[PDB]
């Protein structure tokens, strides 16, 4: 008749609280003779003692649910792990109350973990909702854990698969390097403004310090961040103009532990309506109704507690989190909307750009500036070394008609034959007065250079890796140094399965050449 | 530091005249992007917390009555009372309220006799 | 009405650390800023620090940026002002003021403590 | 003069491996590794880790082999935080010690005898591959290691031709009519499975109540799902396909020499070729203070080990690079046999055809426009396998490529 | 668009004439 809670809290008032609470969760249950003994273990630096002492404690006193509420941890570990998998061994469900990290997430690891408080990934889904606000799919995403980032880009993957649409650009590296400005420079070319950010204060702050000695902080940049990266010395180099995101009663442990509490009691009085009671033992058999009180936990619904609706996934997140908007309005954090469970309600307050007006700067631009790629071939591109110093001979026809050339650059061998011997040469031909045509039809320029090899392209798997890859100037245009392939390209499934194509301006076949 | 002047450094009148009292500051304290002057008039009277009597220059707190009159822009800056009171007896100090302007700095001050 | 209250008079050691509290209520502990100043007897309030309860966010003086550290419990809605090195001329009182803002516009301090004496 | 630490839990030979330890020639080698037996149970982790605070903290404990004869993956599991919390070396050979989890900590030290799960779907695909059964379904549970399987089969494959896909999660119950319900979409022959051993029961429940395990349909499945020849689960289908390591040629002595052997190996190299051995303070009690000297280079130097034609190198993740693998058949009486052995990409099937649980044999002759007969490629499309019998012994065939314009009708 | 329009009338003709209808 009697349920052990055991709990790992450090401040007295809170463990008064969770005893307070524990003495309440049998008012409004009725008269009924079950009963609630608390009992909460305090904090010790070491992780290993205090882990052996957890669980010994724990299994003494054969406890149903474990709470961790420790916010501020000195150490930025964030590692109430151990508790959980000591839980699992024997299917002890365990609740979540402060840290958000994504690992938690995956059940394969932790089979009997919990929490009530959304990763960051939702804030993704917040994101995408201000994407369907604004209007925006060309986005910029830069990570840097590589822990989560996989899990955040798969969560924007899945948010995009609606509109079917794709993130211009990913980065993901090592955090603690610094020589980051040249993939900045990269993100810097595109078209996309929109850049968005998600890693820790250190990192976040690196990055904001770049882009203001890059000045990539101008007018019509448009960035978004979550709540990590507007925090500690972060804020201190934080650009002006940011819109961050700042989760509601985040770190609000007293009414956190009350709706946790009270959820435990009326799962606890939903599992006592059951048969087969089973209890631990006192630490090789697992607990035979792990799985099936955990079931039994998952589908439990509320309607109590401060912060409103609260339910779990099958993930046993929390759903409908209620969101609040911040904008860095000259170095002060002042309220511009307010996010419901589904939707984002902007409040009266004006939200400010880094640039000038406030309306939404599209995150779009243009370059008529077009790399052209191609390939040497014999009747339609002529290449010709330069006579002195970058200087093409201005041959002429036999029929009046001056010979217009191009200045191509180009390695001069293969690499087994050259090293590295790359000069500015003359190409002219057929292809070449094609594109000076079309340059001639449509205003734009254009900066011609070769192929590094001379394949037309094949999807080659890694030697050893197995990863497919392209190559030749479908290698050079996929990896988006080439914009344009105009060569004598042959029309296949194959390749119009990657890209697109204009109407052809050739008819032919294939043949066989003898002597 | 922007360097706040206030002028003048005390004054004694009788009761139902009006006053004058001028806060110049080294800097302009108007932002040209929303046109507003991050100038802040307070009454700190003798052991009491200082009580913000008026904001943005122009600008009366809820409690301050309407004789108190807030004038001056961009770096010259003016607190009149067109009926002066006993209980406005105190030393009134003008602060710059701009946050790129840090750090926060204030005027030498006004004595108000009666 | 918010109040915000401080802790009592103290007598350190030159040298020594003192670390003073002011609890606050009466409004949203987190979304607001809250100064510490120091004010000598016979002179005016000398600006120490701002931190944001919200973030985390501190600015300090950079008088005393190096002697002063700054604290928060969202539980107990107290602010904490840790000043270490403690020398003759720290002998004054401090206080901390909640900052008033309007439609989003900072518009002075509009709360006080009632004050603390560090001898 | 290193200290070597033997844990023994369970029945097994403890003086014969006694004898069989000073087996090892390392007399070319200034190392006198100092080897301690001790005799444990499985009464809780808690035991284990006073039993290994105990040794280490007595004998300066640089490396710990643990040999069980559970079936249970939570002794590697918590032995990982051991490995990755202190600085010396764990090895797991034998028993519950050896089936291989997710992953291993970036500070782990703690590496297993066994193959990886792609290397264990390679062997799988060399049988079918075998015998012409190119047609096959894969479902499993959602333990940890499938998202992997799952993908090194679909790389590997990338005529095979895979129908049916299914993944079953057996944490919520009442959903049997519902695992009834979606087996009706199996339709190859041949379904493959990974999960786990009480899973495994489960779903042979229920595929003996859908009746789809009779005579047409033969399983194959992974190590785990077997683990202990000894004991038979109820109702395992006669004619259950499934390879497992080499328990029966290659006996716990042998384990044993071998760990002691890599690391007073990998210990020699770490004081050779930098000049210095790690070998801190062992101090159970406040380990913090104790994993100053982290190695670096020892990890470095426990994946790279010959031992006179045993290349006893490991992987990345933990495991094992030239495994030892032997596959097993469940006949009519409840047992395994020995069918065949898989070793360096190689297969070999003492069976040259697999026997069953109209058809009608056909005899023909090499003629020149109307039955051409060529040698395997070292059978491709359009072509039939043929099998040529060699009279010299056991009789012995070799296949072959028969095509032609009889063939074609 | 363009290569449409170049294909309908005889530019393509004064190609060919440059490069591929020319002979020895
Ligand atoms: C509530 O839990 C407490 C703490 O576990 C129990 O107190 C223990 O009681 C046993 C038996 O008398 C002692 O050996 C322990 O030393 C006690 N520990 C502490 C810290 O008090 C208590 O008995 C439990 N009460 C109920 C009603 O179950
Ligand atoms: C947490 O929320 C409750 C309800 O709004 C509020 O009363 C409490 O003051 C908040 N947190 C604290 C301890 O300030
Ligand atoms: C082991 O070392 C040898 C000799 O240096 C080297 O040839 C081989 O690649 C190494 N193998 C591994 C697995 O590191």
């Amino acid at each position: 008749k009697i349920v052990n809670i055991g709990a790992v809290l450090s401040t007295r008032k809170h463990e008064q609280m969770f005893r307070e609470a524990v003495n309440q969760a049998n008012k409004r249950h009725g008269s009924w003779k079950i009963q609630l003994n608390a009992t909460s273990v305090t904090h010790k630096p070491n992780a290993i003692q205090m882990a052996l002492s957890v669980c010994e404690d724990l299994i003494s006193s054969q406890v149903y649910a474990i709470l961790v509420s420790h916010p501020p941890t000195p150490n930025d570990h964030f590692t109430p792990t151990p508790v959980s998998y000591t839980a699992g061994f024997y299917r002890i469900p365990v609740l979540g109350l402060t840290t958000r990290m994504s690992i938690y997430s995956d059940k394969s690891i932790h089979l009997s973990f919990l929490r009530t408080v959304p990763p960051y990934s939702h804030q993704s889904s917040v994101w995408f909702e201000m994407m369907r606000v604004y209007n925006w799919n060309h986005i910029i995403l830069l990570v840097s854990d590589d822990h989560e980032g996989r899990a955040a880009q798969k969560r924007l993957e899945t948010l995009l698969e609606e509109r079917e649409s794709k993130a211009e650009k990913v980065l993901q590296f090592d955090p603690g390097t610094k020589n980051v400005t040249a993939l900045l420079m990269e993100a810097r070319d595109l078209e996309a403004r929109v850049i968005i950010l998600s890693a820790s204060e250190d990192d976040a702050a690196t990055v904001y310090r770049a882009a203001a000695m890059l000045n990539m902080t101008g007018s019509g940049y448009v960035w978004l961040v979550g709540e990590r990266e507007i925090s500690g010395n972060a804020l201190r180099y934080a650009p002006d103009g940011i819109i961050g995101l700042q989760l509601i009663n985040g770190k609000n442990e007293s009414a956190h532990i009350s709706d946790a509490v009270g959820v435990v009691a009326q799962a606890v009085h939903e599992l006592l309506e059951k048969e087969n009671i089973t209890d631990p033992p006192r630490g090789t058999n697992i607990w035979k109704t792990g799985p099936l009180f955990k079931r039994v936990l998952m589908s439990s619904k509320y309607a109590d507690g401060v912060t409103g609706r609260v339910e779990f996934n099958e993930d046993g997140d929390r759903k409908f989190a209620n969101y609040s908007i911040m904008n860095l309005q000259n170095r002060k954090l002042v309220q511009v909307g307010i996010y419901n469970g589904t939707h984002v309600i902007p409040n009266d307050r004006k939200i400010i750009w880094p640039g000038g007006e406030t309306e939404k700067p599209r995150g779009y631009q243009m370059s008529t500036r077009l790399k052209i790629v191609t390939i040497h071939q014999e009747p339609f591109v002529y290449v010709k070394p330069t006579m002195s110093d970058g200087t093409c001979k201005e041959e002429f026809t036999v029929n009046g008609d001056p010979v217009k050339k191009v200045i191509c650059t180009g390695p001069n061998d293969t690499s087994p034959g050259s090293p590295r011997h790359t000069v500015p040469q003359c190409c002219y031909g057929f292809c070449v007065d094609l594109l000076i045509k079309l340059a001639r039809t449509m205003n734009f320029t254009y900066e011609v250079h070769l192929v590094a090899d001379g394949k037309f392209g094949t999807q080659e798997r890694v030697n050893n890796s197995n990863k497919k890859e392209w190559n030749g100037m479908m290698g050079e245009l996929l990896s988006g140094q080439a914009d344009m392939i105009v060569a004598p390209l042959t029309i296949n499934n194959e390749r119009a399965q990657y890209i697109e194509f204009s109407k052809p301006f050739k008819y032919q076949g294939l043949t066989i050449l003898v002597k | 530091d922007i360097v706040m002047t206030q002028s003048p450094s005390s004054l004694a009148v009788t009761a139902g005249e009006k006053v004058t009292m001028r806060c110049k500051s080294s800097q302009s304290l108007l932002w040209s992007v929303n046109q507003n002057n991050y100038l802040s008039w307070y009454q700190q009277k003798q052991g009491q917390p200082p009580k913000l009597l008026i904001y943005g220059a122009s600008i009366r707190e809820s409690w301050v009555p309407d004789r108190f009159t807030g004038s001056g822009s961009g770096t010259d800056f003016t607190l009149t009372i067109s009926n002066v009171h006993a209980e406005d007896l105190a030393v009134y100090y003008c602060q710059h309220n701009h946050g790129s302007f840090l750090p926060y700095t204030f005027g030498g001050g006004t004595k108000l006799e009666i | 009405q918010g109040q915000m209250q401080q802790s009592g008079a103290e007598l350190v050691k030159p040298g020594a650390s003192v670390k003073l509290s002011c609890k606050t209520s009466g409004f949203s502990f987190s979304t607001s800023y809250i100064n510490w100043l120091k004010q000598k007897p016979g002179q005016s309030l000398e600006w120490i620090a701002w931190i944001y309860a919200g973030t985390d966010g501190t600015s300090y003086n950079q008088k005393f940026t190096d002697k002063a550290q700054l604290t928060v419990d969202t539980s107990s809605s107290t602010a904490y002002m840790q000043f270490s090195s403690l020398t003759t001329d720290d002998s004054a009182i401090y206080y901390c003021a909640r900052e008033g803002i309007y439609y989003g516009n900072y518009a002075g301090f509009t709360y006080w403590g009632q004050g603390t004496l560090v001898t | 003069s290193i200290g070597i630490a033997v844990i023994l839990v369970g029945t097994s030979d403890e003086v014969a491996i006694k004898d069989a330890h000073e087996k090892d020639d390392f007399h070319h080698l200034s190392v006198v590794p100092r080897v301690e037996l001790v005799a444990m149970n499985e009464t809780d982790p808690k035991s284990i880790i006073t039993r290994i605070c105990d040794l280490m903290s007595d004998r300066k404990i640089q490396g710990v082999v643990l040999a069980d004869d559970t079936d249970q993956e939570a002794i590697a599991q918590i032995l990982d935080f051991i490995s990755a919390q202190t600085l010396t070396p764990i090895l797991g050979i034998h028993g519950g010690s050896s089936m291989i989890m997710a992953d291993k900590d970036e500070s782990s030290m703690f590496f297993q005898f066994g193959p990886s799960i792609e290397q264990q779907a390679s062997v799988m695909l060399n049988i079918m591959e075998e015998y012409d059964w190119y047609i096959f379904s894969i479902v499993t549970t959602y333990f940890p290691g499938y998202q992997d399987f799952v993908n090194k089969i679909r790389s590997t494959i990338e005529g095979w031709e895979l129908e049916e896909v299914l993944l079953l999660d057996m944490s919520l119950d009442d959903g049997d009519s519902k695992i009834q319900n979606q087996l009706k979409k199996l339709q190859s022959p041949i379904i493959l499975l990974y999960c786990t051993k009480e899973e495994a029961t489960y779903i042979f429940e229920v595929a003996n109540s859908v009746g789809l395990t009779g005579y047409g349909y033969t399983w194959i499945v992974p190590s785990l799902v077997a683990g202990d020849t000894d004991t038979v689960p109820s109702e395992f289908p006669t004619g259950l396909i499934s390879v497992s390591y080499d328990e029966w040629d290659y006996g716990l002595p042998a384990r044993v020499r071998d760990g002691i052997a890599i690391i007073t190996t990998a210990a020699s190299d770490m004081l050779s070729e930098h000049s210095f051995i790690p070998e801190p303070k062992s101090s159970c009690y406040n380990t913090h203070e104790k994993r100053i000297y982290q190695s670096n280079m020892l990890n470095r130097y426990l994946i790279n080990v010959t031992f006179e034609g045993r290349n006893l190198s490991f992987s990345e993740d933990g495991y094992q690079m030239h495994p030892k693998l032997v596959i097993i058949l469940l006949n009519k009486e409840r047992k395994w046999e020995r069918v065949g052995k898989w070793k360096d990409k190689s297969l070999q099937m003492k069976y040259y055809v697999w026997p069953r649980m109209d058809h009608l044999s056909i005899v023909t002759l090499e003629e020149a426009p109307f039955v051409i007969v060529e040698s395997v490629d070292p059978c491709m499309r359009n072509t039939v396998p043929c099998q040529k019998r060699i009279i010299s012994e056991e009789p012995g065939y070799i296949k072959k490529c028969c095509k032609g314009f009889c063939i074609d009708i | 668009l363009s290569i449409l329009k170049s294909h309908e009338n005889g530019f393509m003709e004064d190609l060919d004439k440059t490069w591929v209808r020319y002979q020895e």
